[PDB]
């Protein structure tokens, strides 16, 4: 491989730069929408968070004011 | 042990019969002769001392000192003969029988059975060293310097003898063990402050104690090479051998008189390694390396543990190598541009790549980098010292970050930079050099394979 | 770096200076091109709007006020050429630079490699020797009875002189010598 | 390997190259031996101009002192040529 | 969260206190309650060396997904109905601490309230 | 040790968003990103701060070598004040970097995202000192905003470097370590987390907006 | 292996499950431990046994020494200057045999902790019972007694415990 | 108009920013004249030996030589007991000293205090 | 000449460190320590043959 | 021998047979940098397999195979610890130092 | 040093120094290596308030935010066997008082 300078002009690029950089560009964002394709709950969460207000007292075992 | 002292006696006449063209070869030879047989006195026992005589014996402290002072003279040897080469050969042979019987003086020292003897061959080990300072110096301070070096050590050393005296006529014996068999405690009195004063301040200034150690910058600087090497690398050590047998006969006393003492050595460490960061003269920052050290060991010897004794002497041993080698580094300097100041000569990496790794190795040893025993020693006395008191790691933690700031500044003023255009006089290494930095590095790496071999008794 | 200087800077000296300064960072603070030639062109136009003052002490005193200006709006970390003086490779390459000196003390192997640059080197060895005290003579006339008071060097005059005090300007290492 | 060895003519190519991009120089009335005060007729603050010019187009700045001495075309391509070592 | 802004801009007092919780008997709001029961030995979780913090009450779980990630090692992605499982268990313990959290709060407003108002009886 | 990670990663995430040098940028990013690993010791979540570091080697190690590849190819120069359009210039470089970038933001399922999510959502279910996640939120929306400054900086736009063009990326030694690096940014992640024992109790019950603090964050 | 006596360095039995393959692809670490086993460790085991073979032919023993026991520094006069030496190169040799035994114990200790994995809290507190009495007898006979330390010392210090202890008991039977 | 700079030890005032160097007399042209040719005249008897063929060694610098005798044989001469110089001394010489004996003793005597009712938790501390 | 790299570098060290920690390392106690493998339910013992019992039947909470 | 012992100590030692041979002639050549990456990738794919071996059994040990110097009561001896973070780590860490020498074998060719 | 012009032609350029001139008391302290006074473009005495207010603030917020910690809304993690009692630290025969946790 030479390559010269070109003073003021956009520099001599081989092909073989340009293929590595787009398949390894391309392997990434595939790997991306793959993974999380596969995994949606390592981003999402897995598990619904409960609420609290929600709890009825018998369950929650609270007396009803008067003792 | 007259297997190593008549040789010595034999170095001499040796010396004065040899031809003007061989007196070198055969001392260098005869010395490394002698320091290999020194080197069966490394076999000690676990329990008592090896007792020779009634005379002389070797114990796991002393064995490795004397094998130092056989090594070192023939380091000596090769690092004089460079500067003395339009000396007359009389004066040559005056100067190698001055080396001489230095050695054959600190041999009997580290190995004499009484304190009286002990205490003779201590002092005499003065007038060789006196007479190569100020006979074979190269600037007018060396007449100060050797002033400055008797006065300093007589005036402490002078009480000793009477201390010793007044004791041999108390408990009937000076001899080592007797004095270690039948120890009695010491009451609290002003007489006995005064006796223990007596028994401790000759060995206080030969380490030297911070505040009585202005002889020590002065004749460190203003010695022949030879001189320095010794000065820093044996006699120094003087005072910690003859502090830790002292000692012995000091407790319970000591739990309380060595507070002053404690408290000089840390900040005047401290101080010293401070020092240190400002300093014009190459040799003066060795110097004063030097006193910090001996902070550290007197600090260990007087907090009374096995820990400490240990400690106390690895540093001793890794001391006496790190500065001798130090020590030359700067005389190669010296003798290529004939000036002392740090500033002038840079680059010099550049110019000279082997000796910018011996510097480097060099001052990597004094800033106690691991495993060497320079660590192993100071690890061991801030461990004790920690057990002491949980508040001198703070001391200790400031010095081990000033001692690795002056180790460094020191190797990138002299090997770093760009070399000054005006000196163009700096030859190639010469093979003696070189050898001369190998024969100190390498024997502190092959003892930190084997560090039993230094730690002390107390091991 | 490579005039001598004088005893002072003067007044459009000091303006140009400015002038330079305030255009560099003005481009550190307008990163790109379009942007800084408007203002570099705002700038200029500034400059010379003051260009026809008469008045020294009212010039001095737009000076000032101009450089109050600068240090206050300066670019806190300004574009600097990577061997410039604040620059990331200022002297990488100073430790590979080695003084010719260093080749008079090559062990003769050494020197049995590389016979006609050796050859060369005395020559050039010869013509410094010859040509020392010449330099130094005219050295001698051409210095004023009280000291040089600039560090302004002669050139050669004579059939065969050389420039005094030649030897290290000539023989410098190289900016990139290893 | 690096930039290739930078050349006497290619630097005075590129410092006319530089100059004829100027829009206060006419191309053809420029020479390598052109004063710009006294045959271009530019004043101090072009020249500083010029000078940044040509710091930008080497990738290296001129000290101003040695800058406000250069007065032809000649004086800036042979400062650079002594700067960089460059003898062919 | 609602609950921090709740405790340290509203009333403090009827908020419970994480530190110091439960202050309510257990069996008090409940006629009875059941205890809660363990799947795994404690020799179990001994001998399978878990964790001191994995040993909770899903420990099973863990122990036979461990179990099943060391018998189908090379595919590491077969392991999915167990750590699933796990993870439920996991979530019901953490949904069953929520209730437990609840529970304090309503029962330090209820009482609270329910004494002041009846001390507020008391006071006419 | 929770505060000190904590003041570490924000100070030094502000202190990379305005930066001109970019390993200088870099180097605060690494700063910041050993005051998170703190943050996740200061939590009781050991495990989390070596899965990190093992992760983060990578694409950190990628990041300054494609730094260094645009350093060499523009003749040593550091600035991005003078890099302009290095998009199509430098096609491998500009993928490498890219993927660097979005694999330091969290981006999900690469390395960055299997480690930083987790140390994210674990700050945020822990009894805890609040000016610290505050602190951690600040600083993970400023490293996305830095990643953003090289990028718009080092790659969009027009040329401002000298005019004699000597870019050059085509070398296998640079090609074949940046692509084994690029690999290591995109699969380690998965791979080491699946391939690891369950040393922690995970956090299966989350509200929903704060499950996606983080690529909240990140997007502001 | 007969190296060393299992009782003085025990360990359990070793208890190692068998094991039970769940998939269909093979197991890459037995390969690959097939593949070391027949190329290194045999080897090896040829070089181990031809240096044996040589080692049978010259075989000669080394013998461990023997030491009586003499008087204790408690039968010794003041001033006998024999006796005192013979006693405390004993208590000297009594020190290095209890500081091997102390280091016994340690090293079963560091043995367990690192063998019972994540249930060395609880798995490993005999070990640490024995460390704890051993380092207390330890501590009572050896320490402070610091540099230049001797068995009259180490006497003085016993009698000393000895009278702390008699005046606390007959002040606790007075109660 | 704009905010001032005020300079300081450590973050000195640039010379552009100097009320001194902005109104000049004939006096201070002349001072920078004569400044400027003791400059030159050092500089010249530099480079005279610096390009001298035959000079082989070290350049002596009379000026370093006077900063290290200055820096290291002139003090003590130079030397009076003063109120500043002997105060000064007393504090930097004597005050540390103290102030650590008075530190370590008070750590001692707690701890010794301790020890002797025998509550220290020394389990384990067989290294001393 | 052309795979010696693989003898000289990694044959021959794991040759001279396989024999120094087989008949010299683990001659002496507790050198080599291995952390115990852990036990699962259902799982058989290979030295004893003992097989370890089933999990307390699981409340099938499917 | 249970290989992982010999496995992960191998790793280690074959990493310092470049530095003993910086006094030899391949120093001096042109072949010393792909000789010292050829190393570390070697020690790379060495340290591969008892990173599986764990991934597999979860297997751990230690190994105390030199025993330096003795105290009175301290014992201190040359010991490796094989856990999950050294055999993770290690792998991880010779991968990276593999690129980025290749990476240096191309950035640091004029010096 | 670092004040000096580095655009001179310096005698000793890496100390930035002439022949003969005069040096300093303090040239080791201003090696350039070392101790820089060069002219900052903001005034000391507002550096040193930003960076100690800065660092002040951090402070006061941070022991703010330990005294208003954040959790979440759920009760104390529960431990099966009377909160692993013989796990952390055995005691085995002391038989310590119950911990028993209820279904809810
Ligand atoms: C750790 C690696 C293990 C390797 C295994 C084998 C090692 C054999 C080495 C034998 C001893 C070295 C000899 C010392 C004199 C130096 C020779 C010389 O003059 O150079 C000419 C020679 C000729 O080349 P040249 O082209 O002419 O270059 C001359 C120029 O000046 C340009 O020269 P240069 O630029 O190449 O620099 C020379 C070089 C050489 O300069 C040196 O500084 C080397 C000396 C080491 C430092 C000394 C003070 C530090 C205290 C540590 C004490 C450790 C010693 C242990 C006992 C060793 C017994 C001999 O300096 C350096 O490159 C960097 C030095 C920084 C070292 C940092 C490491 C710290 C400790 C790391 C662990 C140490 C313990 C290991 C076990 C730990 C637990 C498992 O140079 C060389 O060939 C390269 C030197 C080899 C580098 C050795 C560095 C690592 C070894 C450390 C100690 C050995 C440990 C062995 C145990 C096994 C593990
Ligand atoms: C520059 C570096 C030189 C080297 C440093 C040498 C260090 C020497 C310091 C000596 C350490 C201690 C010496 C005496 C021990 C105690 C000191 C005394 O102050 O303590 C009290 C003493 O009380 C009073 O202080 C009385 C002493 C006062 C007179 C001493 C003069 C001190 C002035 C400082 C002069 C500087 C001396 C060094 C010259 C350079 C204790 O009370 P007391 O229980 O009753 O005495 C104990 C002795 N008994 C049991 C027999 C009774
Ligand atoms: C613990 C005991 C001591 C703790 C530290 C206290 C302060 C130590 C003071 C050190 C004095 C050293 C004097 C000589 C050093 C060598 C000269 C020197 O380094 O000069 C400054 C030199 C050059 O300046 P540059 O900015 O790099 O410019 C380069 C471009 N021209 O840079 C330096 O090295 C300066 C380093 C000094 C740092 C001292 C301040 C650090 C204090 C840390 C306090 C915070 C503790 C952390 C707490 C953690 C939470 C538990
Ligand atoms: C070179 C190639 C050699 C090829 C043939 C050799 C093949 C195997 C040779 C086996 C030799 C027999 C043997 O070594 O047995 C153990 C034998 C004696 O047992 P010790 O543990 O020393 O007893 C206590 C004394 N301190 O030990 C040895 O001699 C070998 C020791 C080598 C250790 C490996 C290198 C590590 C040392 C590097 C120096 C580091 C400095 C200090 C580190 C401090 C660490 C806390
Ligand atoms: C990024 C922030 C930094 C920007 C801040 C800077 C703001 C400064 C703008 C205002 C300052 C001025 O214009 S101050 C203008 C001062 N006016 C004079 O000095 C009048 C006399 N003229 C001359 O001395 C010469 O002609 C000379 C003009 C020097 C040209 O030199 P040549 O023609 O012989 O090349």
């Amino acid at each position: 491989v030479h390559i010269e300078p070109r003073y003021r002009q956009f520099p001599q690029l081989t092909r073989s730069q340009l293929i590595q950089a787009e398949f390894f560009s391309a392997t990434m964002w595939f790997w991306i929408l793959w993974r999380f394709w596969h995994d949606s709950d390592a981003v999402l969460g897995h598990f619904p968070y409960p609420d609290p207000s929600q709890w009825t007292d018998e369950e929650l075992g609270i007396l009803p004011d008067d003792e | 042990m007259l297997k190593i002292i008549i040789p010595t006696t034999m170095l001499l006449p040796m010396t004065w019969m040899s031809k003007h063209n061989m007196i070198w070869i055969n001392a260098t030879v005869h010395s490394l002769l002698i320091s290999l047989i020194s080197l069966s006195l490394l076999n000690q026992l676990g329990e008592n001392s090896l007792n020779f005589s009634l005379t002389f014996f070797s114990d796991s402290l002393s064995a490795p000192l004397l094998v130092l002072t056989t090594w070192l003279l023939p380091l000596m040897l090769m690092a004089s003969q460079s500067h003395l080469s339009k000396e007359t050969t009389t004066r040559k042979k005056l100067y190698i029988t001055m080396l001489i019987l230095l050695q054959l003086f600190l041999i009997m020292t580290f190995t004499a059975t009484e304190l009286i003897l002990f205490y003779i061959l201590f002092e005499a080990t003065l007038v060789p060293t006196l007479i190569i300072i100020t006979r074979w110096g190269n600037q007018t301070e060396r007449l100060n310097a050797g002033l400055y070096f008797l006065f300093y050590t007589l005036a402490g050393s002078l009480p000793l003898l009477v201390a010793l005296v007044y004791i041999q006529n108390t408990t009937g014996s000076l001899n080592f063990l007797i004095i270690h068999y039948w120890s009695h405690p010491l009451s609290n009195s002003w007489s006995n402050i005064f006796m223990w004063l007596a028994c401790i301040m000759a060995f206080m200034v030969k380490m030297p104690l911070y505040g009585l150690h202005l002889w020590l910058p002065k004749a460190h600087v203003e010695a022949p090479i030879a001189g320095s090497m010794v000065l820093a690398a044996v006699l120094l050590k003087l005072g910690g051998y003859g502090m830790m047998r002292i000692t012995t006969i000091l407790n319970p006393l000591t739990n309380y008189m060595a507070y002053p003492f404690l408290m000089l050595s840390m900040w005047g460490m401290i101080m010293t390694s401070s020092i240190c960061l400002r300093q014009t003269d190459l040799k003066s920052l060795i110097a004063y390396s030097s006193v910090s050290h001996m902070a550290l060991v007197i600090v260990a010897i007087m907090i009374q543990t096995p820990w400490s004794f240990m400690g106390a002497t690895a540093l001793m041993i890794a001391h006496g190598l790190t500065s001798s080698m130090l020590f030359c580094l700067a005389n190669t300097n010296y003798e290529r541009v004939h000036s002392r100041t740090m500033i002038l000569a840079r680059g010099l990496q550049t110019l000279l790549p082997l000796m910018a790794t011996w510097w480097l190795v060099a001052s990597l040893t004094n800033l106690a980098l691991p495993p060497s025993i320079n660590l192993i020693g100071e690890l061991f006395i801030i461990t004790a010292s920690f057990s002491w008191s949980n508040i001198t790691i703070i001391l200790m933690g400031m010095n081990m970050m000033i001692t690795a700031l002056y180790s460094l500044y020191m190797l990138i003023t002299t090997q770093r930079g760009k070399y000054t255009h005006h000196i163009n006089n700096i030859k190639p290494s010469f093979t003696r050099e070189n050898a001369l930095m190998a024969l100190h590095i390498l024997p502190l790496l092959l003892l930190t394979l084997n560090p039993k071999m230094i730690l002390g008794p107390l091991y | 770096a490579f005039s001598a200087p004088a005893a002072y800077l003067t007044h459009q000296q000091k303006v140009l200076r400015l002038y330079k300064r305030a255009l560099r960072h003005l481009e550190s603070w307008c990163v790109h091109r379009d942007k800084y030639r408007y203002f570099a062109c705002l700038m200029r136009a500034r400059f010379d709007e003051h260009k026809n003052e008469k008045d020294m002490v009212k010039a001095t005193q737009l000076l000032r006020q101009a450089e109050e200006e600068f240090w206050y709006g300066q670019h806190p970390q300004p574009y600097i050429f990577p061997e410039s003086p604040g620059g990331t490779s200022y002297e990488r390459y100073e430790c590979y630079k080695v003084p010719e000196w260093c080749l008079d003390d090559w062990h003769p192997s050494e020197k049995a490699m590389y016979p006609d640059y050796f050859a060369k080197r005395e020559q050039w060895k010869r013509l410094r020797r010859e040509s020392w005290e010449r330099e130094v003579k005219q050295l001698q006339e051409e210095t004023p009875p009280g000291g040089p008071r600039t560090e302004a060097l002669p050139p050669a005059r004579k059939e065969g002189d050389l420039p005094p005090l030649w030897w290290h300007i000539v023989t410098r290492p190289r900016e990139r010598p290893m | 390997s690096d930039a290739p060895p930078l050349t006497l003519e290619a630097i005075k190519d590129r410092v006319l190259y530089v100059l004829k991009l100027y829009d206060k120089i006419d191309p053809e009335k420029l020479s390598v031996n052109s004063h710009f005060m006294k045959d271009l007729g530019l004043d101090s603050l072009d020249q500083v101009e010029i000078i940044m010019a040509m710091e930008d187009e080497f990738g290296f700045e001129i000290p101003d002192i040695d800058a406000e001495k250069l007065m032809c075309p000649q004086e800036i391509v042979d400062y650079i040529a002594d700067k960089k070592d460059v003898y062919e | 969260g609602a609950h921090l802004a709740r405790r340290y801009l509203g009333d403090a007092s009827k908020e419970p206190d994480p530190l110091r919780m439960p202050t309510f008997p257990p069996d008090y709001g409940f006629p009875e309650r059941k205890e809660r029961e363990m799947v795994a030995t404690q020799q179990e979780m001994n001998d399978a060396q878990l964790m001191l913090q994995q040993r909770d009450y899903c420990a099973h779980y863990l122990i036979q997904l461990l179990k099943c990630k060391r018998d189908s090692f090379p595919n590491f992605l077969a392991c999915k109905h167990e750590q699933h499982d796990w993870d439920y268990c996991e979530h019901l313990d953490y949904v069953k601490r929520m209730k437990e959290f609840e529970r304090e709060r309503r029962l330090l407003q209820r009482k609270k309230r329910r004494e002041q108002r009846e001390a507020e009886m008391a006071r006419g | 040790t929770l505060c000190l990670g904590a003041i570490t990663t924000l100070f030094t995430a502000l202190c990379a968003i305005t930066q001109n040098d970019i390993k200088k940028i870099v180097a605060f990013s690494t700063s910041s990103q050993l005051g998170l690993m703190m943050v996740t010791i200061g939590i009781n979540q050991p495990h989390l701060a070596f899965l990190h570091i093992c992760m983060h080697a990578f694409f950190k190690a990628m990041l300054f070598m494609c730094s260094g590849s645009i350093i060499h190819s523009l003749n040593d120069e550091q600035d991005i004040r003078k890099m302009g359009g290095l998009y199509k210039a430098m096609p491998f470089t500009t993928t490498a970097l890219i993927i660097g970038s979005l694999a330091l933001t969290g981006m999900p399922y690469l390395t960055g995202f299997y480690s930083k999510d987790l140390i994210i959502e674990a700050v945020n279910m822990s009894y805890t000192n609040a000016w610290a996640l505050l602190m951690t939120l600040i600083a993970t929306s400023l490293t996305a905003a830095y990643s953003t400054r090289i990028i718009f900086f080092a790659f969009l736009g027009k040329p401002r470097f000298p005019p004699l063009v000597l870019i050059n990326e085509n070398n296998p030694l640079l090609i074949n370590s940046i692509k084994r690096l690029l690999i290591g940014s995109i699969f380690a992640g998965f791979i080491i987390s699946n391939n690891i024992p369950p040393m922690t109790v995970p956090n299966t019950t989350m509200p929903l907006y704060m499950k996606m603090t983080a690529l909240i964050v990140t997007i502001m | 292996p007969d190296s060393w006596d299992k009782d003085v360095y025990p360990e359990p039995p070793r208890r190692t499950p068998a094991p039970a393959p769940q998939t269909s692809l093979p197991n890459p670490v037995t390969y690959l431990t097939k593949i070391f086993d027949l190329l290194v460790d045999r080897p090896v085991t040829l070089a181990r046994e031809f240096i044996e073979q040589q080692h049978a032919k010259n075989r000669y023993y080394y013998y461990h020494r023997e030491f009586r026991r003499v008087p204790d520094i408690t039968e010794c006069e003041e001033k006998d200057i024999l006796c005192m030496f013979e006693a405390e190169m004993q208590w000297r040799r009594d020190y290095k045999v209890d500081q091997e035994i102390v280091n016994i114990i340690q090293e079963r200790l560091k043995a367990c902790q690192q063998r019972e994995g994540e249930s060395y809290r609880q798995n490993c507190a005999k070990e640490l019972e024995q460390f704890t009495q051993v380092s207390k007898a330890f501590q009572d006979r050896y320490s402070d007694l610091g540099a230049h330390y001797s068995a009259r010392k180490c006497l003085a210090k016993q009698k000393q415990r000895m009278l702390a202890e008699r005046k606390a008991a007959k002040e606790a039977a007075a109660a | 108009s704009f905010p001032k700079y005020k300079p300081s030890r450590l973050a000195t005032l640039p010379a552009t920013l100097d009320p001194a160097e902005y109104d000049i007399s004939p006096e201070t042209r002349k001072a920078q004249a004569e400044r400027l040719a003791i400059r030159s005249r050092l500089k010249r008897e530099y480079l005279l030996q610096y390009n001298d063929p035959n000079r082989l060694g070290v350049i002596e610098d009379p000026a370093l030589i006077r900063w290290t005798y200055a820096r290291s044989a002139n003090i003590y001469p130079n030397f009076r007991p003063t109120p500043k110089t002997s105060l000064l001394g007393a504090l930097f010489g004597i005050g540390p000293l103290f102030f650590w004996y008075y530190v370590f003793k008070t750590d001692r005597d707690k701890k010794e205090k301790l020890i002797q009712e025998g509550k220290l938790d020394q389990t384990f501390n067989i290294s001393y | 000449r052309h795979s010696i790299f693989a003898v000289t570098h990694v044959l021959i060290p794991v040759w001279i460190i396989h024999y120094y920690l087989k008949y010299h390392v683990t001659a002496k106690p507790y050198t080599v320590v291995e952390r115990k493998p852990r036990i699962f339910p259902g799982d058989t013992i290979l030295e004893t043959g003992e097989v370890i019992p089933l999990m307390k039947e699981f409340p099938d909470q499917h | 021998m249970n290989p992982f012992a010999s496995l992960t100590l191998t790793t280690l030692t074959i990493l310092t047979i470049p530095i003993m041979m910086s006094n030899s002639n391949i120093y001096k050549t042109n072949l010393y940098p792909n000789y010292v990456k050829t190393t570390v990738s070697y020690a790379f794919t060495l340290s591969l397999v008892p990173l599986l071996m764990f991934m597999h059994t979860g297997q751990e040990m230690i190994i105390s195979n030199w025993h330096w110097m003795t105290l009175q009561t301290v014992e201190l001896s040359l010991s490796f610890k094989m856990d999950y973070f050294s055999v993770m780590f290690i792998p991880v860490a010779l991968f990276v130092t593999w690129s980025i020498m290749e990476f240096s074998m191309w950035y640091m060719h004029s010096d | 040093q670092q004040e000096r012009d580095p655009w001179y032609d310096w005698d000793h350029p890496d100390l930035r120094l002439n022949w003969g001139e005069p040096i300093h008391w303090d040239l080791d302290m201003y090696i350039r290596n070392r101790v820089d006074t060069s002219p900052t473009p903001v005034s000391w005495n507002t550096m040193c308030k930003h960076l100690f207010g800065f660092v002040a603030f951090m402070l006061f917020m941070f022991w703010v935010g330990e005294i208003y910690p954040s959790y979440q809304p759920v009760g104390p993690k529960q431990y099966p066997y009377n909160d692993l009692y013989l796990e952390r630290g055995g005691d085995p025969t002391k038989e310590p008082e119950p911990v028993v946790h209820y279904e809810i």
